[PDB]
């Protein structure tokens, strides 16, 4: 099925690769989570509907559908969820990557490389974006882009 | 290879949550391939 929620993204013992999306029918990751290869869910199969290397994202079973967009000034939440721990939300305020085409809010926030997927929210619960896709900075922590997609 | 979703949660913002981590600044550049870079 495709309930609305957070899910794992496992290989099969099992391995959590990363983390994505439910949403309107649609199941959102990061594409270095899993290139784009179908997903089983249940008894079902989700096949990959759109993506893109250089955004780092993909779609599956339809459009991308997370169109909520970080207001430039609020605190956000990263629904965490690592390998083999519970789901948890951690409150931050984001940085940001300013690029020649454009800023891009930040999260300084280090978890392990399957929490990838993780979703970022505003205050109303939205997705603003993805967890997983970043930079590492002179002390060795990390700064994840809060990667969105187009709807 | 079998990839497979389990879920893991409701998608919810938590009340009385934790704030942490700092607010970083960075010049960054994005290639083709999706990767970030720092710029210097
Ligand atoms: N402090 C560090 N290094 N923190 C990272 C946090 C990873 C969060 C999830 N994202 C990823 O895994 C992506 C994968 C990926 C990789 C490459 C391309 C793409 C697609 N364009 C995706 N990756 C990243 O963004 C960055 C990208 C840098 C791009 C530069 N042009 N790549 C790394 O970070 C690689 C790296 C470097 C040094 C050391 C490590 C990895 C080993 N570190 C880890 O084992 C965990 C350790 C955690 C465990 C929980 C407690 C806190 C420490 N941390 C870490 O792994």
């Amino acid at each position: 099925e495709t309930t609305d929620g957070v899910y794992r993204v496992m290989t099969r013992g099992s391995t959590q690769v990363g983390v994505g999306v439910m949403q309107e029918g649609v199941f959102h990751t990061m594409w270095h989570v899993t290139k784009g290869a179908a997903l089983r869910s249940g008894e079902g199969r989700l096949d990959p509907y759109w993506g893109d290397v250089k955004q780092d994202l993909v779609s599956y079973c339809g459009p991308w559908k997370l169109d909520a967009a970080w207001d430039g000034l609020s605190e956000v939440q990263l629904l965490a969820v690592p390998p083999g721990e519970r789901a948890k939300n951690i409150q931050t305020l984001p940085g940001i990557f300013k690029t020649k085409d454009g800023d891009i809010g930040a999260v300084a926030l280090d978890y392990p490389a399957g929490t990838s997927g993780s979703p970022i929210l505003d205050k109303c619960g939205r997705v603003i974006g993805l967890y997983g896709n970043g930079v590492v900075i002179k002390n060795g922590s990390y700064v994840s882009a809060i990667t969105q997609g187009k709807r | 290879v079998d990839m497979y979703i389990e879920r893991a949660g409701d998608i919810t913002w938590e009340k009385d949550a934790e704030v942490t981590g700092n607010s970083p600044r960075l010049d960054v550049a994005l290639d083709e391939s999706g990767d970030f870079s720092l710029v210097e």
